[PDB]
């Protein structure tokens, strides 16, 4: 079986490539500008460092 | 070298600042501490203070 007309297709191909640089304070986030809450979070470290 | 988004420590609050309602009437505390009778414990009294 052999073709003798032809044609020229077109396709779109949709592909994620990057997110939203999304950015985090802990100190905000878990205690809000509370001195005394911070002071207890410093007991845990290097968590929000990471 | 480069970026970094540093922690937030530049701001840190100076005063303090209290608001109540406007209100000058002594509680009657004396009621319910100095009385001359008091609720027996099956009948006990419950009263409001406002
Ligand atoms: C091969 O096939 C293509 C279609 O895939 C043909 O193109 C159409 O041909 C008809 C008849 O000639 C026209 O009415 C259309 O307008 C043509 N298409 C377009 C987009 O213009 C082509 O003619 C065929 N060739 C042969 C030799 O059969
Ligand atoms: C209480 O309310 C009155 C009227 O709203 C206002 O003038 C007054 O400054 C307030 N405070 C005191 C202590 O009265
Ligand atoms: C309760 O009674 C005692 C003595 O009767 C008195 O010294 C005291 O001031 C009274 N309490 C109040 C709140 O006035």
């Amino acid at each position: 079986a052999i073709p003798t007309n032809f044609t020229i297709s077109v396709t779109t191909e949709i592909l994620p490539v990057s997110m939203t640089k999304t950015s985090v304070d802990c100190t905000m986030y878990i205690c809000g500008d509370s001195t005394e809450c911070s002071n207890l979070l410093l007991q845990y470290g290097s968590f929000c460092t990471q | 070298k480069g970026i970094y988004q540093t922690s937030n420590f530049r701001v840190q609050p100076t005063e303090s600042i209290v608001r109540f309602p406007n209100i000058t009437n002594l509680c009657p505390f004396g009621e319910v501490f100095n009385a001359t009778r008091f609720a027996s414990v099956y009948a006990w009294n419950r009263k409001r203070i406002s």
